[PDB]
């Protein structure tokens, strides 16, 4: 799939167990992580809408009670060829 | 006669057809057809209340309505979080800013 | 904190420390 | 379907307004028609179990309001083979 | 050529012969047959088109309401299904 | 088996529900299928003994209700030498 | 077969779930799709009458609060040779 | 022979059930199937005046309670030549 | 027809009773006799789905008050086939 | 013969001597034992009509002292050939 | 993605916004745009479940304030085989 | 062909045969297992797409749910490991 | 020898120490180890009617109250041929 | 990877899941699956003293909401080398 599943937190704790949920929910791989900057720091991961939307809710459930916790999520499920090489 | 016969199903829908339904008329089907607790049972309901006084409730509503995030009637099976299918409980309670799909 | 589950939650080891860790 | 439906009315006008519901009802086939004596005339018909049960059902649903009324009126679902002889 | 069933039952044949004559002076019905049910039953059977087997059949029963036992069962078919009768004896 | 059971009925209904009953319960074998007349209708079945009781008491007690009802049932342990050319 | 099953509805949507309810719940092979106007959308399929039964009854069940919902539906045994050009 | 028989109602349901009602009441020939326009819909059958009438009445008197229902039903035992296109 | 029916009970006594009403209340073939395990028997049948109501509701009717008696009785419209290989 | 008689009951030593009351009682071929699971157990045994309900009665007596007890015990005067394959 | 999806509404307007909701929500093929009659126009997609599901959320989020909007919008997650002559 | 897992878990066969046939009549799934536990205990394990399987077993449970002694079960697997596969069947 | 006497209990340890008991009380030899289903454990022995007499009576004496206790005991006094095949 | 840890569920399926517990939670080879009998699921998977402690506390924590749930959960450090091949 080509879902565009995604994690933002403060912190790489709840960024590692955010990728943890990732990989533990559904079948998803993770096209990178980023230091966003100002301590945010993202999860960027593919899959199918179904998979996507498990791991997403995986990775909130287990991350807003992390250090700071979640700051935000969000679940593209067609990203257009034109945003592929902003990833 | 009449040979359209009204039929209320076993959730109460109202379907004129022929039926197979019981009688005090053509016997060698009575034997006592009251129980009833099958998948899928297109044996009527008035049967049921006539000749049983015993009526179950109904099944193969697969139509599972829910309610978009914009309040408006959706259905067709339904994805969500089932009160008795578990091992998705967590993360029912958050938000998901996107492309809705619960 | 959900379920312990996928994530320990609050198992402290000397003083106060949540130490989830993994 | 090999179920046998068959209907014991009042003479013969019963019998073949019972006949006409048979065949404007369900699916069936007369195989039958039997003046048993002393006034009572039976339908003999063919076919699957859930047609011919409407059928007879229909059939009788006419009977009742035409002349001296129903006599007796049975669904045979299974007739066995040592009954093929009686018919 | 009327293809419509008008055909009716009398206790006694009295009542049969003569509401068959009224049915045959009261409409353009060919008179297909006569039938013994037992016991003293009779059954007669006209084919006509729906209107003269309807006038046919008011008249012979009307006419043999009375004479005899009387009538027992008066109907019309106006659709005899085409498997009815082989098994009505054609 | 040479022992001989019996059902009458009023009318024709009950006949062939009683001869289903017998031809599904033990064995038996159908010899006699007569339509006496008046509404007597007679079925008569050959067997064992025991199969042969064992049949017509449950074919008379499920058949009582059915129709206008029975009227005799009991059994010839030996039929006799000549009684075939009644049967 | 030769039962005729048929639904009509508001609005294809109900249409097609009735369609798709008959032809997992009975023996049934969908034959005619009518568009009528004023968004009236007649389905009806072709099988054994027990199947058609079962069928329209669980497609009018599974449809009935959808969309703007059912008008009616009914179970045809057997139409006659002359109504099958009307299909 | 050429008496025309009329039913009309809203939906083509209880249309072709009237229509079945017409091939199983009396002995007339449909001969049209029209779609009126708006949801409304017709069947046009010829046959004798009698039995335009003992059919037409039953199927149409029948079938009003028929969902959404029947419209309105009439008979013409001679249309005008002249009126052969709208056949 | 390939419609499925299916009952459910304590032992064997309730179970094989229940596969003769089968047997003689519809022209239905038993494909499984299967010993789920505790007492747990299962016997499975297919034949016309109207077929397969009349011997499933008999079945009901003779086998809950033998032994311990019926659990379960259900019917399968429709098996898929991809339900066949469990089959 | 081929009357079947069957006992269920809780363990074997009640079902083994049913056994010995199938056989003394009359001279009855045994055509299975069957463990049924979470303890039942089941006799088959095939014979004459009348020899199989003096061994099932002779069993039924035997089995209410032994062990837990009997279970249910009926009689089948003839298994619909279709049964066989309860084999 | 076999998974079947499809959107209903009043008026073209809100059919071809509502697929176009549908194209860049999720995977979906837009297989067929249809006029039910009376301004009843449907939209059908095929894709994945959750892709279904995800793309008629975002296109009746997208339709019900168009022109005079949404009125059924539903899913078909796994046709049958006798559903695809509807198109 | 997607690996995700669903299960339908039920206090005899009856329940089980209904969930599989609501399985298939549901969503698209693959049956792998119709497994007798033991006592009763009868599971039907299937697999396919995420929301396909979430959505038929669902279904299943919601259909299953009293038939016979009823359901007992309906844990949705998220993602069996590379080395569970070997123990379901393999 | 033609005694058989067996013991039904709930476990092993009874049964096997049952064993041993009839192993050392008199000169049975064990001809049958069973598990019947859920947890019934059966043992069969073969000897002479006064041996198996008492060497069932000292095992039951001293099964009672062994770990979770007896369920069945009994002696079949004069097995039959046909039981053999039972063993 | 010589800690054997072990574990039942009162089903299969929360055994199934304790599995996967085991295996995202911590480093563990699943070695063993075993039906117990009546519903009595085991699995027994080896790995680290601190691996399989927390991978069982995992799969404690997330078995008792599966059916009926946890019924047993205890863990050993050092096997004996001699029960492995009886496992």
């Amino acid at each position: 799939g080509i879902a565009l599943g995604m994690i933002e937190t403060r912190g790489l704790v709840p960024a590692i167990e955010a990728a943890d949920a990732m990989t533990k929910a559904a079948e998803v791989r993770l096209i990178g992580r980023e230091f966003v900057g100002g301590g945010y720091v993202t999860v960027l991961v593919r899959g199918e809408t179904g998979a996507v939307n498990a791991a997403v809710r995986a990775g909130a459930d287990a991350c807003e009670r992390v250090g700071d916790g979640l700051v935000a999520a969000h679940i593209i499920a067609r990203p257009h060829r034109e945003v592929e090489p902003a990833l | 006669f009449e040979k359209v016969g009204s039929y209320d199903t076993l959730n109460g829908n109202n379907v004129t057809g022929t039926g197979v339904g019981r009688s005090d008329y053509v016997t060698g089907n009575e034997y006592g057809s009251c129980k009833n607790l099958t998948g899928d049972e297109y044996i009527g309901s008035q049967q049921y209340e006539k000749f049983c006084g015993s009526t179950p409730k109904p099944e193969a509503r697969k139509v599972g309505l829910s309610l978009s995030s914009k309040s408006n009637l959706i259905s067709g099976t339904m994805t969500g979080r089932s009160k008795i299918v578990t091992g998705d409980e967590p993360g029912s309670c958050k938000v998901l800013t996107g492309t809705p799909y619960a | 904190i959900a379920d312990a589950s996928w994530k320990v939650g609050k198992s402290e080891t000397d003083s106060g420390q949540t130490v989830t860790g993994t």
